[PDB]
């Protein structure tokens, strides 16, 4: 994995497991009025 | 001396009569270049109005104190600006004229500079927050120097009226476009204190949620100036970063700003909504 000769040692498990875990199906419900509200505005 | 005349016509219930008096002695102490006095009177008259419930004539005498503010070009000081938040927060929460004022007076603050000062973005969120009116509260708060602030509001606000499926979104959300405004101290204050604070997020760093710990990567990696590192990132947390259409146009912009990448995304949110660089 040549990414992990690119971060920090002691970031590289942890980096691991995360693409790991974002390997499993996991669909986000539909974004809360209060989470959008945050999104860019003009 | 004149405040005593005024005083005793609001009391009487003369308010329409004293709201015109109030603007002849305006006009009359602006011709004569006392700006100062000027503005004094009117302060006080709007909250004398405030107190009898009259917001209109209140919001109206507000608005001459910020025509004094400009035409003496005075500066901003912590008294001006806390006086001009305390105003604001005693105007009708659904007035168009609360809006006017706003705009008006981040104007005035900002010396066009042409950001509204921090200090008075801080002041109105405050007010917000209290009013529970999170949205905005949140947009003066990302314009403020106030992470601790921002971030104690976002719990509340998370809690009270987002989904348990944002937690983590609604913290990442707030440090991207800390780091869109190239504010990377507030975006680790409200990473820190969000994170400790929030009910639903146990300790860490590391944390059992990916999207938390490419957050705290990203800080570290932004404060150290690592480009390599912003790129392995980005990429290795993708589908976390999907989770919100919008951060890898953050993201573009971040890198753009922090390490001159040119930005990648050919997909473009941001002019739906509003074009990232005019509409955070």
């Amino acid at each position: 994995e040549p990414w992990a000769a690119a971060v920090p040692p002691e970031w590289v498990p942890i980096i691991q497991q995360d693409i790991q875990s974002q390997r499993k199906v996991k669909p986000q419900p539909p974004l809360s009025d209060a989470y959008l509200s945050g999104m860019p505005a003009k | 001396r004149v405040e005593g005349k005024l005083r005793a016509s609001v009391e009487k219930g003369d308010y329409y009569e004293a709201h015109q008096m109030y603007r002849t002695l305006f006009f009359r102490y602006m011709s004569q270049s006392k700006h100062t006095e000027a503005r004094e009177l009117m302060y006080s008259g709007a909250l004398l109005f405030f107190s009898h419930g009259q917001q209109n004539s209140a919001a109206d005498l507000s608005m001459l104190v910020l025509e004094s503010l400009e035409k003496a070009e005075v500066e901003v000081a912590d008294e001006l600006l806390e006086n001009l938040a305390k105003v604001f927060s005693l105007m009708d929460p659904n007035s168009p004229e609360r809006v006017t004022f706003v705009s008006r007076a981040l104007k005035w603050s900002s010396g066009g500079g042409k950001l509204g000062h921090p200090r008075l973005h801080q002041l109105l969120a405050l007010t917000l927050w209290k009013e529970q009116n999170y949205c905005e509260s949140r947009y003066h708060f990302l314009h403020s120097a106030d992470g601790e602030g921002c971030a104690n509001m976002l719990v509340e606000y998370s809690t009270s009226r987002g989904f348990r499926s944002e937690v983590d979104m609604f913290v990442a959300q707030a440090v991207l476009q800390f780091l869109c405004l190239k504010n990377k101290s507030s975006a680790s204050v409200v990473f820190t204190t969000y994170t400790q604070k929030h009910p639903s997020i146990e300790d860490g760093p590391p944390f059992v949620e990916p999207l938390l710990n490419f957050i705290w990567f990203l800080l570290l990696a932004v404060d150290g100036g690592k480009l390599t590192v912003f790129t392995v990132l980005c990429e290795q947390y993708q589908p976390s970063l999907r989770r919100d259409p919008m951060y890898n146009e953050y993201l573009d912009r971040i890198g753009q700003l922090f390490f001159g990448v040119p930005p990648k995304q050919t997909s473009s949110y941001g002019g739906l909504l509003g074009n990232l660089l005019t509409s955070l």
